[PDB]
């Protein structure tokens, strides 16, 4: 299996992007295997 | 090895991840490649460390990427879809709290294979990396920074 990459763009900061989303607050914990899950 | 956001493909071809080229070091995240070697034109990319705990890799070098959210602005993420050009998302992250700290997340749910995308904060800087997260069903994703 045959993985590559190709350039996709610069890292930079758009001052006109499109603005969406929440901001939930979470109580989590992250196990061994990088997982995270809720907790209560 | 040129500075910026690149696609990480495998083989017809698909899309599995996204992943930040800075300082010479290729960052992205440990679930998108499993630490495999990497083709860059001619080039070869080896893994140089790794961690799935924190579902990172980097290759040719160390992690370089060390900004961090600061708490109260609003940032971006510059998603890396598949069949998509580069775009900026802005958002203001909500919070993972854990007993080890906190961590921004943002509440934003893009194609799998936009994992490894990076966030920015205001000044350009990679916060961290997008796709490793939770389900409350809409996903939200840590944003997942390493140590230099």
């Amino acid at each position: 299996v045959d993985m590559y990459i190709e350039r996709a763009g610069d890292i930079t900061w758009e001052k006109d992007a499109e603005v969406t989303g929440n901001s939930p607050r979470l109580d989590v914990a992250l196990d061994e295997s990088g997982d995270f899950s809720l907790v209560e | 090895t040129t500075d910026g956001v690149y696609r990480v493909m495998t083989r017809g071809s698909t899309q599995v991840g996204v992943g930040v080229m800075q300082e010479g070091v290729f960052h992205t995240m440990w679930h998108v490649t499993k630490g495999a070697a990497l083709r860059s034109g001619e080039g070869r990319l080896d893994p140089y460390w790794g961690d799935v705990k924190q579902d990172l890799v980097s290759y040719c070098g160390p992690w370089k990427l060390d900004a961090a959210w600061d708490g109260l602005s609003e940032v971006q993420l510059l998603a890396v879809p598949p069949g998509e050009r580069a775009k900026n998302i802005q958002t203001l992250p909500g919070i993972f709290k854990t007993k080890d700290g906190d961590i921004g997340a943002v509440a934003l749910d893009y194609p799998a294979g936009t994992s490894g995308s990076p966030i920015l904060d205001k000044s350009g800087r990679v916060i961290g990396l997008y796709g490793n997260g939770v389900v409350i069903g809409s996903y939200v994703s840590a944003i997942t920074q390493g140590k230099r």
